[PDB]
């Protein structure tokens, strides 16, 4: 028995050329990928792209691994994927990526007696994700992964999802802890570069960001430091060092909400939507320090703004949360 | 090395007109054919080039729908192709090829055109 | 197949293990350095980038050819298949040779024997730098290179007339340094392995 | 003829030795029994929920090409011959970024016996994923598993079992814990058959039981939220002609606790709920601003206050009493 | 579209002294500028390839100055075998030409 | 039996091949003609005067030793086959530290032409060097530099060309633009001779154009500033007796306005002269401490308004405008 | 000529050398003697628990295979001999991560002298896990080992052994470390007990007593004046209630704001540290002093020039019971 596979492996790898594909010289061979997500590690806007962990899976059919002795499906060993011809996928996003290796090389090779060659690895990348933050926090990225042969044209090798909608697994049990998986889609397409037109398979995931863990940190202060600024109104007018120091504190903690959340977001040039709601409720927060300006050049110089105006800051502050939360939301 | 084109040529004004570049001691696959209008007492003119690896041409958009160029490269020739000529288009045509920084170092002996009666 | 002939004549029969005269006398190595660019110098690591031009020259018998032609300019896959010397640094942190697109050696062989080893490496070379006078510092950092396994015996090495180029001094990255002066050395250290040639080249830089 | 015929065994043995295929093939199954030796339980990174171990992976299978009759029963070869003999194909199912520590030489084992049974013990050092339940913070207690499996062989080809008694199998060094945070209370370790894409795989898994220390967040985020409110209860006690000094204590006091709300949940994952110690930022939030709000109806209304009397009793046992809830509660 | 101004139209000096060519680009050509010679009823042949690079073949005394615009042809001493006018072609991009540049001798 | 025909073909042309050696090595020059497409021009790290560009690193010779007649023209052949022949050793002159990917099979391919015209492309990304001058920071403008060129072989042995028209021979694609506070402008080549102590070499470098986006700035470090000008010049139109008030605007304005000094120039290199956002900051900090040393003029000297504060009311709100409209003109022109 | 002779004989030693089996496999151990030269300790820090270490790590054992007569010289070979030859599987217990150099070989050496002693150098630079039980810091004294063993062969089969009786270890004394300062190295054999056998360990530890100088000026200073600042106030009139308050609550923050200075200069530790017990300590007498005061205006001179003289008092009995306590 033992013999038996001895003889039909050994038979198989003798006169095997490895640089040449399968139907190379005739019409190009059908690749199915099946990628089941392991797990997404670590979706970083500062470095503008984020961690997958994926079980890549090709299933190609070369003729001449056919064995017709042996009906067991033969899994080899990881170490004769370098004997054979295997097609040359490449990522094209892709920054930074490995093969696992313990206690081997974590790859994946069974015959099939047909001729299908089942090679699988599993894949840590860093695929590079652009993630635009108009929006931000309350945005909805859209971070793709681009499948694509480097070195065959579309009439030496093909692309295609193996089992159409169901070739991608294990993304519905992904929770990460900001985001939260809410379609993907997997899309083929023929790209067409200057040295000729090369099959592509794209998987791409939509995240949309959670609101409530960033305004536990960045909105429950950002409404409440105004709140501050309105109890100067309250206290008296003769009271200068009072309504000062209350003035001062609300302006220059603000300034520090904004320079201490803004270092762990990427030098972006546009205003995000967390920016545009916290130099509008900086205005607010200016315009009853202006409030104080005016009721003290008056009384010293030249009780009634003190009533009208503190009814305006929150009759309109909350108008301009009813704005803010119904344009951005 | 040595670069050959035909003899002149006398023609009627709204006629065509075939004229040939041929090329000897090297092949055309690995270098571009460049052609140029030469006008009497004044200054070249570049009007096209042929990239013979894939067939790919560009012209000058003055010349756009003025000349085609076709090339063989068993017969080791290319090809001009003046389809629309008028009286004024009296000049000679110069062929060029491409040289170690993109200059033209060898060329054609040069074939005049007349359009005239 | 001129070429191919002489090389196959030069490599059948050498024996990498051996340094060239193994028994007869040291083997002089004249090394070269032209430094592209001195990178940012870490003071809470104490280290400075270096990006060098590394070049050895030594003489070997073995590859020694009679013919017309005087020098055989090959490529990096020659370096693994003849005598190299191991000269590494012994006050650096972390480097490695550059790879990307075929890595960057260069071996040149003249009819003589004579061969030119150039390869580039980028070089974390541990510098101290005297925290006293801060910010009004000036140092003298140091790039000790030498053998590892053979001692003043086996491999004696040396300089060139121009023993360390620099370059522009424009375009590097010292921004609070200015680049002042360079000396270089060299010294016979005395280890527990024997004794070992040292040279090294001083830095002195200006803040 | 003195250490050659040791050559003329090993020579023999991989005289036809195909290390592509495994022991029993088209015959039978091969059997794997494993043991997991921890030698240093390595720090929990809770801000990327993961975790480090250090184990002398220990795998046992018997292979009938590899027996042989010699002057000595067992055969402890270098790690050379691992890579000509064949190795099941045992990775971790969990594990992020793991690496075999290869200094000076190799850190494997082959221990060759007479009747074919094998050995392979590797050190290894594996970052693990640990999911993680942190509603709880800080008095989390997460069991953080380890699970490892064969990679392209099925239940139908190699399967796996411990081999010692269940727990005996995991043997965790006296002294190898590393844990800042934590403290290794026990390990759970169990055999499943989780059924993949490409097939049935017997997966072996082996649980961490582990508890957290409060101790260390007590003093940088319980003990400076305590104070800061008491501080601000200070200002009950004062005279109400003291405006501008009781501005001070208002407004001081909130933005050391609009700092802290923001120190505390920092080397922390962005999670989207609350923990408990973000509910009790939130409660000694609600004390130190009512102190705020409470002197802005002093100043609108000389005489000592009845409200602010009244302040100096309800405020300090308002709180009491929910220390007592919370650290009842929660910290069970 | 790249233009190129050779100036000026024409000169007429002596045999063996200084002439300074001009040739000036409109926009930025790198290097890729050929110099080009045209005796009456003959073939135009290459005096410098690239900017400050000499043809093989034609003497040392012609010599050229690269930049980012402007470049300039000179000759040391003029002979009595330069009867041609100079043409500057560029070939940073798709080529053009100047209006060339005549000469005379006494 | 109908494969072994190619089997043929791929051994004939490797049997006596030697790959230590450039074609025509006793003959002619080898010319490698070469173009960049660049799929993403990657991030551009202002501290390390550093970018990262990721390319399709093209390069083009011609063998004679690799002429095969055979039924099909073009040999798309795998990766392995590349390393067994002649290939340049093309390295980039200011690179630091650039990765070929290998995932999964290594990216590169190799396409031999029947008559001996070989195409082999690699993706690289390439973490160059770009050497700034941070004179205009933050309206500056860059031309980030890529210089490559053989290492062993000189300009009598290897030269370099570009496959197309220098003007389109680097190709930016539209997708990838990975810059999130530069502005790619445009790309502009050039090629010449190095001189070096082991001969010439010929180099072929491409320069990235670049200009900065303001915009970050603008809501980080120059509307703060601004606002802090105008959060210090409201103390003139309060009181001459809030002397507790007022010296709470001389004191909390310029301790602000020196954290951003020290915070605006954190992600800066240290370098030794003074970038143009700096001198926007000294002329606010003196902005910030003349109203200081304004209120100290006032508190040493029934009582009535001061002809300083009626002075500063309206001379500092409108000198700070004059200098506002001469640093945008003759900064952002 | 000589050379070719030389040739020959190294050709002769690799002709049937089998790596696999280790120098006299059927009979007594070997023994392998390996002395480590120190060039440089590397930072040491807390918030990973761990030392880097660079060294010339050396090796040697007697092989009867690779014994040549005709030779006289002591015959070093290339670096690339070893992978050819056979190696002890040494290797260390407590490393996290270690690499040999490669620049511009792999920095390695292997020399073979006429009786067959292989004389085998390393260059590594170890990065190996020491835990730090720092409930003293800053006036800590750690012990940071380093354990050298082998892997697949027991003490029946190799045997460990310093080459220098309290001399191997050498540059002990040529260390330079911005925070510690070593005190005391020592060499140590043992023989642990594994479950797969008995296994040879030499252990070499390491002393380092912390500076106290850096942290003397960076936080004790701090603190004590910070002490003194709320101190201050107890010299104000009782009727600046705004400036005399302003004065004891600036302090406290700071105090608080020190707190989070040194929780960043350390690791998530459990227990309370020597510093903290000192910086708890100075805390306490600052709280108290803002509760003096609002003790003074709930009674509206005597309560406060009590308090005047009382707390330096109390404060120096602090220093004695901590200052002098450590130290
Ligand atoms: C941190 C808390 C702050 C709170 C603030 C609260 C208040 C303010 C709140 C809200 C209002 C302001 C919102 C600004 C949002 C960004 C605007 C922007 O970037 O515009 C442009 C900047 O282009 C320029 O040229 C910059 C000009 C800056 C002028 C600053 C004002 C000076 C005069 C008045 C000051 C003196 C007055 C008194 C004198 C006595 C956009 O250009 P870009 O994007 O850089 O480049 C184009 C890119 N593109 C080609 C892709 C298209
Ligand atoms: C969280 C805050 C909620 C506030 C809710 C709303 C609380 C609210 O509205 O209080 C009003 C009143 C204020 O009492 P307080 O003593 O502060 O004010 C006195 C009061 O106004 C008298 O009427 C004044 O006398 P007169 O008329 O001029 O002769 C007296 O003047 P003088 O004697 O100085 O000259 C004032 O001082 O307090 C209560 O009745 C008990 C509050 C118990 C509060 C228990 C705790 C909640
Ligand atoms: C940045 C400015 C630095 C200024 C530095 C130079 C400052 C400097 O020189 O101050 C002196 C004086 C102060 O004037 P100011 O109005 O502040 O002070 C009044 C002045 O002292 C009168 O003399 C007093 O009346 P009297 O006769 O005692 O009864 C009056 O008392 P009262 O009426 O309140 O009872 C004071 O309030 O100002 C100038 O003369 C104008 C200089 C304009 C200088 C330019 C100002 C922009
Ligand atoms: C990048 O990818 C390539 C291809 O995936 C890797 O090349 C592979 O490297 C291994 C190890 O050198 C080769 O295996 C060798 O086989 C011989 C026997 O034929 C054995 O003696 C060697 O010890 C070794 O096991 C393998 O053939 C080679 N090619 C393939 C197709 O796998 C390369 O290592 C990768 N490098 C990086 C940096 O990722
Ligand atoms: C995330 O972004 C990607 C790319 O921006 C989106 O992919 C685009 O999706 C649409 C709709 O699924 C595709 O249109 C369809 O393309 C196929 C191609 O054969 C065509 O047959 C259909 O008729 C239709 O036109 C579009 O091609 C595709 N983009 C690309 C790169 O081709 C994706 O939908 C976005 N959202 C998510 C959740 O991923
Ligand atoms: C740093 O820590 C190490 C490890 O704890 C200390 O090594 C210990 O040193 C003592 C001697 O001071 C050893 O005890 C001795 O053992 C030998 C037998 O090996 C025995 O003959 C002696 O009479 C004595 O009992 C102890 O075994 C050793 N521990 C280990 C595990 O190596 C070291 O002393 C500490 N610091 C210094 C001063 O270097
Ligand atoms: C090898 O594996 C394949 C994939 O599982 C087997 O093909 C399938 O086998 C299952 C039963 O194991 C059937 O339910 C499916 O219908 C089969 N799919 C097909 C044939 O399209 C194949 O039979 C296996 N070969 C063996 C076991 O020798």
């Amino acid at each position: 028995n033992m013999s038996l596979v001895k003889e039909t492996v050994d038979r198989l790898l003798k006169g095997y050329d490895i640089r040449l594909r399968p139907d190379f010289g005739g019409p190009p061979v059908a690749v199915g990928m099946n990628i089941d997500i392991a797990s997404i590690d670590m979706v970083s806007e500062v470095n503008m792209d984020y961690t997958l962990t994926m079980y890549f899976q090709q299933a190609w059919r070369d003729k001449r691994l056919s064995y017709n002795v042996i009906p067991l499906n033969l899994t080899l060993d990881n170490r004769v994927a370098d004997q054979l011809w295997v097609p040359d996928t490449y990522f094209l996003n892709d920054k930074k990526s490995f093969v696992h290796g313990v206690t081997v090389k974590n790859r994946m090779i069974r015959l099939h007696p047909d001729g299908t060659v089942l090679y699988g690895l599993r894949i840590t990348t860093t695929a590079a994700c652009m993630m635009d933050l108009r929006r931000y926090p309350l945005d909805e990225q859209n971070c793709t992964l681009e499948i694509e042969s480097y070195g065959y044209t579309t009439d030496d090798i093909e692309f295609y999802w193996r089992g159409d909608d169901n070739a991608v697994t294990g993304v519905t049990k992904i929770e990460l802890p900001q985001f939260s998986i809410v379609d993907y889609k997997l899309i083929t397409k023929k790209v067409v570069f200057s040295t000729g037109s090369y099959p592509r398979l794209s998987l791409s995931f939509k995240l949309k960001r959670n609101i409530g863990y960033f305004i536990l940190q960045t909105y429950m202060p950002s409404i409440l430091i105004t709140i501050l600024s309105w109890v100067s109104f309250w206290i008296n007018y003769d009271a200068s060092a009072a309504r000062v120091a209350l003035g001062i504190t609300t302006v220059l903690t603000m300034t520090t909400i904004n320079t201490h959340l803004r270092e762990t977001l990427p030098k972006i040039p546009y205003v995000k939507a967390i920016d545009m709601y916290l130099m509008g409720c900086f205005v607010f927060v200016f315009m009853a320090l202006l409030e104080y300006a005016l009721v003290n050049y008056i009384f010293f110089g030249r009780n009634a703004i003190d009533r009208w105006s503190r009814i305006f800051f929150p009759v309109v502050f909350s108008f301009f949360n009813i704005v803010y939360w119904l344009y951005y939301v | 090395v040595q670069l050959q084109q035909s003899g002149a040529e006398l023609v009627k004004p709204g006629a065509s007109v075939k004229l040939s570049c041929t090329a000897s001691g090297f092949n055309i696959k690995d270098t571009y054919m460049y052609w140029v209008k030469q006008r009497p007492e004044q200054g070249l003119e570049w009007i096209g080039r042929i990239d013979p690896a894939n067939g790919d041409t560009k012209y000058d958009p003055k010349f756009q729908g003025k000349a085609t160029i076709t090339t063989d490269t068993f017969s080791n020739t290319a090809y001009l192709q003046l389809s629309s000529l008028t009286s004024e288009d009296t000049a000679v045509y110069y062929c060029a090829r491409k040289g170690l920084r993109w200059a033209m170092d060898y060329w054609g002996q040069g074939t005049s055109v007349t359009v005239s009666t | 197949g001129d070429v191919t002939v002489i090389l196959n004549n030069l490599l059948e029969g050498y024996d990498n293990k051996l340094r060239p005269d193994i028994g007869v006398k040291p083997t002089l190595i004249h090394t070269d350095m032209y430094v592209n660019s001195i990178g940012p110098v870490n003071a809470i690591n104490m280290e400075y980038t270096i990006d060098i031009f590394f070049a050895q020259t030594w003489y070997d018998r073995r590859l020694k050819f009679n013919s017309t032609i005087k020098v055989l300019r090959l490529n990096s896959n020659m370096v693994g298949k003849i005598w190299i010397p191991d000269t590494f640094f012994r006050n650096s942190k972390k480097a490695d040779a550059h790879w990307i697109t075929t890595p960057n050696r260069m071996l040149r062989i003249w009819n003589d024997g004579r061969v030119l080893y150039t390869l580039r490496l980028t070089i974390d070379a541990e510098c101290q730098l005297q925290l006293h006078n801060f910010p009004m510092d000036e140092h003298s950092c140091p790039l000790e290179f030498s053998s590892y396994g053979y001692p003043r015996e086996e491999i004696v090495y040396q300089w060139k007339r121009s023993s360390v180029e620099v370059g522009d001094t424009r375009s590097w990255r010292l921004y609070q340094f200015s680049f002042v002066g360079l000396r270089n050395t060299t010294e016979v250290v005395k280890t527990t392995s024997g004794d070992y040639v040292v040279m090294s080249v001083y830095f002195d830089l200006s803040r | 003829n003195n250490i050659t015929i040791f050559t003329r065994i090993l020579d023999r043995l991989l005289d036809g030795y195909d290390n592509r295929l495994r022991p029993g093939l088209g015959d039978s199954i091969t059997e794997v029994f494993t043991n997991i030796y921890v030698t240093s339980f390595g720090p929990v990174s809770d801000t990327d929920m993961e975790y480090t171990i250090d184990v002398f992976f220990r795998q046992k299978w018997k292979d009938e090409r590899l027996k042989f009759k010699g002057p000595m029963n067992i055969l402890r070869l270098n790690n050379l011959m691992a890579s000509k003999i064949w190795t099941p194909d045992t990775f971790f199912h969990n594990g992020k970024k793991s690496v075999a520590h290869n200094m000076t030489m190799p850190n494997k084992l082959l221990r060759i016996q007479d009747d074919g049974t094998l050995l392979y013990t590797m050190r290894l050092t594996v970052q693990a994923e640990c999911p993680m339940h942190l509603e709880d913070f800080p008095m989390d207690a997460h069991s953080c598993p380890l699970k490892f499996g064969s990679y392209a062989y099925t239940t139908s080809e190699v399967t796996y079992i411990w081999t010692y008694n269940a727990s005996d199998s995991v043997q965790v060094a006296p002294d190898g814990s590393r844990l800042n945070q934590y403290d290794l209370l026990g390990q759970s370790i169990g055999k499943e058959t989780i059924k993949s894409s490409t097939g049935e795989y017997t997966v072996m898994t082996a649980h961490f039981h582990l508890k957290r220390k409060i101790g260390y967040f007590v003093i940088q985020t319980y003990l400076p939220c305590i104070m800061t409110v008491i501080l601000s209860q200070v200002s009950f006690w004062l005279n109400r002609e003291s405006v501008p000094a009781r501005t001070v204590f208002g407004v001081t006091t909130v933005l050391t606790m609009t700092t802290l709300s923001i120190s505390a949940r920092n080397s922390l994952p962005k999670v989207a709920y609350a923990t408990a110690m973000d509910w009790f930022i939130a409660v000694c939030y609600a004390f130190v601003f009512s102190a705020l709000i409470e002197f802005a109806t002093v100043n609108y209304f000389n005489s000592v206050s009845k409200i602010d009397r009244m302040s100096r009793i309800v405020f300090p046992v308002l709180f009491g009493t929910f220390n007592l809830v919370y650290w009842a509660t929660y910290l069970n | 579209n790249i233009v190129m101004t050779q100036s000026p139209k024409s000169m007429s000096m002596s045999v063996g002294e200084r002439v300074t060519l001009s040739c000036k680009a409109s926009e930025y050509v790198g290097t890729y500028v050929s110099w080009y010679q045209q005796k009456p009823e003959q073939s135009p042949k290459l005096l410098i390839y690239g900017a400050s690079n000499r043809y093989t073949g034609v003497p040392d005394r012609f010599t050229g100055s690269g930049s980012a615009t402007d470049f300039t042809l000179t000759i040391g001493s003029v002979q009595a075998e330069d009867l041609a006018d100079y043409h500057c072609g560029q070939s940073y991009s798709y080529p053009t030409f100047g209006a060339g540049t005549k000469l005379e001798l006494k």
